[PDB]
RNA sequence: AAACUCCAGUUGACACAAAAUAGACUACGAAAGUGGCUUUAACAUAUCUGAACACACAAUAGCUAAGACCCAAACUGGGAUUAGAUACCCCACUAUGCUUAGCCCUAAACCUCAACAGUUAAAUCAACAAAACUGCUCGCCAGAACACUACGAGCCACAGCUUAAAACUCAAA
């Protein structure tokens, strides 16, 4: 068959399935880069949370919190989590451009979780509040 | 020099065309592979790196290159051979890497020399025991004089 | 009478208490001796000085206590040795004090050439002739070269103009030996215009002689006391108690800037007075520390009030940093 | 407010979860989010916005120009025909 | 580090704040200015020129009073950094940015190009900027510094703004 990137539309039925659960029902990885930190959620379809993962939860503190090498760990660590809760495929929502935006999909992957479809929920203000002053370095 | 800018961003420019249409190939198309840089001299070519995954990307790309400097003679059509350059990272690290996993371990203060200022300082024991610049353009010349004097 | 700069302060971080061992490096004319023994008297407190005269005052202070106070004298580079031997080899030092500069007794004398205010023999040695052959100041500005004057007043007094007083010193001396402190002030205060004796203020703001740089400079390098206070900062650490209290006194940039990075344990190669857009910078050219050994008592250095500054002006950039063994 | 799971979302195909984060990457820059949002970390006074922007209009439209000239004066560049005059 | 730990993530409800993409457009207005949507009202003059002061405007900052207050934020406090204070960095927070009604009347208010009309022929033209000019009108300038000053006068302005000297000094600027 023909693969489109574009995902399933909610109420029109899809033949695509993943372990006899359709798109709307796959778990959610909900996934936070922040310059300083890293943090992980999977949440079922009706929002209740399964498993939850952080850099800091993991050890690591204060700038070792930053490197992508902890966000992968958070991963991993969530992944084994929610698969101990039978998650097995998840929907990656990724927000902010953190080092770890990425590593922490890895750490996913190496936990043993199944991504299925890749989602960017960054929040970008539509000319919204004001940001703080440039850093004078 | 910026013209040579222009030619090397102009090159950029149609080598990721290529990557991303899937009318150059089939194995290209679905690499998605993506350009860091570009620069031409011979091109050298500088694509992002994600092991076994890049090692394929590495081998389809150098097999497609001949197909890939074909398609860039159609368009710009004196296009020097395309050399595609691995970026992982520093390569450095990771040939290290791979060579030590390869490889066999066996079993397992004042900001002075203070010291010479002493001694030269025994040694003295023991022996013992502004005007005005004339501006350039003001100098006199007495070729006309002696010019005039005959 | 100049009293001991914020003496109580010492006391206060020192907290001497019976049968513990405190240990004065710089006994000095021992006020802060005196005001530690007032606190308390069944303490062993040992007065280690480099100046015959201050071990005199400390042999008075032992006719007055006869073993409670215990005199030394020595070189910090020989305090390591001096205590080992003296019954203190496994340290448990329960505090130490480090004052620094110089004694009142010292600078008043004009015979050891302290001070430019007081002629005398260009001598500027804390020793009063204990070694003989350790150099006098008046035979290191004969001696050395132009570029190891400048050298030395430029990094040991932080003086602007080494290049300039260096070479008017070096002029001087071809002439005759510099041998009067009272001469050198005149020499250097004829590197500068003569109105220009004065311009050069305190940090009080108030004017001083443009010499006072170099010979605060030239003492020091007669004494070598950034590395002999570095070696005995060493040695207390060695021979501190763990838990135990050190309280330092610095009376300029130098001395606490080697205190300070001593007991932060900072690099002292690094660059000197670093802003947070250098730092930032250093770390992004070097993008492509050794574990703490101390608890500061006091995060923030602590200065004299300006009463005191009244009282004795010397003592003004006297910072005090008292921190705790770990 | 919006429907989700439609705006920025990329399907993974068959596993290739590294080309799906390409390919959401690429769409995002080629909208513009990604400087959007390393501009908008930090407010961007006025009048440094309108400079930005007019340096890189014509920036541009330079190497627009630069570029058909280029290409105009490349079509000269083949053997000489007329070599030895 | 401090700070917070009713802190963070997900979901839901939820603004008197600010108006991604369009905008690679070059529009509107006298200028300042104006880039979310709708509606109403509305963008002077059938010859030009015409004011430090008349008439009416005039960014930001600021003042007075009453509200709003997400966020940002002088000042302040704390934390770092520093020999040290301040600053650069982090955190909290205020005036302030917002609304209503007054005031203040400043700018590198700059297309650093006065308005109107005409020309592209001569010599094109000190240089650079931005091709060179002509007719006409108003404003303005006459060495530098003293001086966005002093005095006088006017102003809701009271550490203010507008107008604006002279003496001494220099042979330059
Ligand atoms: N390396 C060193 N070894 C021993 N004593 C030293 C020294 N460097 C300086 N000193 C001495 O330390 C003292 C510095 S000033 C003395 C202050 C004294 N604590 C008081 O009662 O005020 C002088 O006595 C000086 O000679
Ligand atoms: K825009
Ligand atoms: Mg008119
Ligand atoms: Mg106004
Ligand atoms: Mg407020
Ligand atoms: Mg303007
Ligand atoms: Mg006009």
């Amino acid at each position: 068959t023909k693969f489109s990137i574009y995902p399933p539309i909610p109420g029109e039925e899809s033949s695509l399935r993943w372990a006899g659960k359709k798109f709307e029902e796959i778990p959610i990885a909900h996934i936070k880069a922040s310059h300083n930190n890293t943090q992980i959620q999977v949440v079922s379809a009706s929002n209740e949370p399964l498993a939850f993962a952080s850099c800091g939860t993991e050890g690591f503190r204060n700038a070792k919190k930053g490197t992508g090498i902890a966000a992968q760990t958070a991963g991993i660590a969530a992944a084994a989590r929610a698969k101990q809760k039978g998650v097995i495929h998840i929907r990656v929502v990724v927000k902010g451009l953190g080092p770890g935006r990425l590593s922490a999909m890895h750490g996913l992957i190496m936990g043993g979780l199944e991504v299925i479809s890749i989602t960017d929920n960054t929040p970008i203000p539509h000319n919204g509040c004001r940001p703080r002053k440039a850093r004078k370095l | 020099h910026a013209r040579l800018r222009a030619l090397n961003g102009l090159l950029y420019k149609a080598l990721t065309d290529l990557l991303c249409t899937p009318e150059v190939s089939q194995e290209l198309y679905d690499l998605n592979v993506e350009l860091s840089k570009v620069s031409l001299t011979a091109c050298r070519a500088y694509w992002k790196t994600t092991a076994e995954q890049n090692a394929h990307m590495e081998a389809v790309l150098q097999r497609s290159a001949a197909h890939m400097r074909h398609l860039l003679m159609s368009q710009l059509r004196n296009v020097p051979p395309i050399v595609f350059v691995q970026d992982k990272g520093n390569a450095a690290l990771a040939e290290l890497d791979q060579l030590l996993a390869v490889a066999d371990f066996g079993p397992r203060l004042c900001g002075i020399d203070h010291e010479a200022l002493n001694k030269q300082i025994m040694e003295y024991k023991r022996r013992k025991d502004g005007r005005k610049r004339a501006k350039p353009r003001l100098e006199q010349d007495s070729s006309l004089k002696s010019y005039l004097s005959g | 009478l100049h009293i001991p700069v914020m003496v109580d302060e010492v006391v206060h971080c020192l907290s001497p208490q019976k049968g513990q061992i405190f240990l004065d490096m710089t006994f000095g004319s021992g006020g802060h001796t005196k005001a530690i023994l007032q606190k308390e008297s069944d303490i062993v407190l040992y007065a280690l000085d480099r100046d015959p005269t201050a071990y005199a005052l400390a042999e008075h202070l032992s006719e007055l206590y006869p073993k409670q106070i215990r005199a030394m004298l020595g070189q910090f580079s020989q305090a390591e040795a001096l205590l080992m031997k003296a019954g203190v080899q496994p340290g448990t030092f329960d505090g130490v004090l480090m004052d620094l500069g110089c004694s009142s007794m010292q600078l008043d004398t004009p015979e050891r050439g302290f001070s430019l205010r007081k002629d005398g023999p260009l001598d500027m040695r804390m020793d009063g002739g204990r070694y003989p052959d350790m150099p006098t100041a008046a035979d290191v500005v004969n001696a050395l070269d132009q570029q190891a004057l400048a050298s030395i007043l430029r990094t040991y007094g932080e003086e602007k103009h080494a290049k300039k007083i260096a070479s008017a010193i070096v002029q001087a001396r071809s002439i005759y030996p510099i041998t009067r402190t009272q001469q050198l002030a005149s020499i250097v205060a004829g590197a500068f215009p003569p109105s220009a004796i004065y311009t050069r203020k305190d940090l009080l703001q108030r004017s001083t002689h443009i010499a006072t740089k170099t010979f605060q400079a030239l003492r020091i390098f007669v004494n070598n006391e950034l590395n002999e206070l570095y070696t005995g900062l060493k040695t207390a650490q060695k021979f501190l108690r763990p838990g135990g209290r050190l309280v330092a006194l610095s009376f300029h940039s130098l001395e606490d800037r080697i205190v300070k990075r001593f007991l932060l344990g900072i690099s002292m190669t690094e660059r000197f007075n670093l802003s947070v857009r250098q730092q930032v910078m250093k770390t992004s050219q070097l993008g492509s520390r050794a574990p703490l050994m101390w608890e500061l008592i006091h995060k923030k250095v602590l200065s004299p009030q300006d009463q005191d500054v009244q009282d004795n002006p010397r003592g003004r950039s006297a910072k005090l940093r008292a921190a705790i063994k770990l | 407010k919006h429907l989700k799971f439609i705006a920025r979302t990329v399907m993974v195909q068959e596993g290739n979860v590294e080309s799906a984060y390409r390919t959401l990457n690429r769409i995002l820059t080629m909208d513009g989010l990604i400087e959007d949002i390393k501009h908008r970390r930090y407010y961007e006074k006025p009048c440094r916005r309108r400079q930005r922007e007019s340096y890189e209009r014509c920036r541009r439209i330079y190497n627009m120009e630069m570029a058909r000239k280029i290409n105009f004066l490349m079509r000269k560049n083949r053997a000489d025909p007329w070599q030895g005059c």
